[PDB]
């Protein structure tokens, strides 16, 4: 699924088939190193793209003034009253008015979806 | 400055 | 040339007594407009809650977007209508409107009971400053 870099002059490695062994390898275009690999899937492409925003969503988002925030739902983690609570605030995220919470308070920055 | 269907 | 002097005679004005309306009238306009803005809340926590689903043809933003502009608009024409049932004969904006002289019953409305949606490109009021429109609101704060 990811990239992987060789070991040697840190450049980016190839998937190639092996013909004799029938086992996948990545091997560098500029040096002879070659690694065999271990995930056996190499190009993945999601094209509803659907992606959990909670990857997406910075703790620190809890600090800004500009957003709003009810005390109505409580964070799972610490039961703080406090959260702030905003859109998807994203392009190509096709239609999604769902809101994301962050929870206030320091450190916590549990987010939760609802 | 009326509404959407009208004149802005 | 004979109207003009029989206007002489009974002439014609405007002031600020055509567009003040009852009091019954204004309280009910505030009444259509507490119940607008809080049907436009529905609406925004319906889709909040993912309960709203898309019109054929249109995404969620685009169907949420025509359902607030309706519930806004038919507000809108209802205070106008109360509005204008406020006016009396004396009236004179309803008199040129009604001899068609000039104004429209939708200049009256917004004299008398509410100026509406103001929309840019069709839109209502973009979100120019990040993600609100002015930086006295909130952000995503898609309320009247
Ligand atoms: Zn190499
Ligand atoms: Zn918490």
């Amino acid at each position: 699924v990811g990239i992987r870099f060789c070991q040697e002059c840190n450049n980016m490695l190839y998937p190639k088939e092996d013909k004799e062994n029938r086992i996948l390898l990545y091997a560098c275009r500029n040096c002879d190193y070659q690694q065999e690999a271990d995930n056996s899937c190499i190009y993945v492409n999601k094209i509803t793209h659907e992606v959990d925003e909670l990857t997406q969503i910075i703790a620190d988002v809890s600090q800004d003034p500009t957003l709003p925030r009810t005390e109505d739902h409580p964070c799972q983690k610490c039961g703080h009253k406090e959260a702030v609570f905003f859109q998807s605030h994203s392009a190509r995220a096709e239609d999604a008015m769902r809101l994301y919470y962050v929870c206030t308070a320091p450190h916590c920055g549990h987010r939760w979806t609802e | 400055i009326w509404g959407i269907g009208c004149n802005p | 040339t004979v109207i003009n002097n029989w206007l002489l005679i009974e002439g014609h004005t405007i002031g600020i007594g055509d567009s003040i309306a009852d009091s019954k009238t204004y309280q009910d306009i505030q009444n259509t407009i507490k119940k607008a803005k809080q049907d436009v809340i529905e609406v925004i926590e319906k889709a909040h809650n993912n309960e709203l689903e898309p019109t054929p043809g249109n995404t969620l933003r685009q169907t949420f977007e025509n359902q607030v502009n309706r519930i806004l608009n038919d507000a809108r024409d209802k205070t106008g209508s109360s509005a204008q049932k406020s006016l009396s004969e004396y009236n004179n904006f309803k008199s040129m409107v009604v001899s068609g002289a000039k104004g429209s019953k939708i200049n009256i409305s917004q004299v008398i009971a509410v100026v509406g949606q103001q929309n840019v490109e069709g839109k209502r009021i973009p979100f120019g400053f990040k993600h609100r429109t002015l930086p006295h609101f909130i952000k995503d704060d898609y309320g009247p």
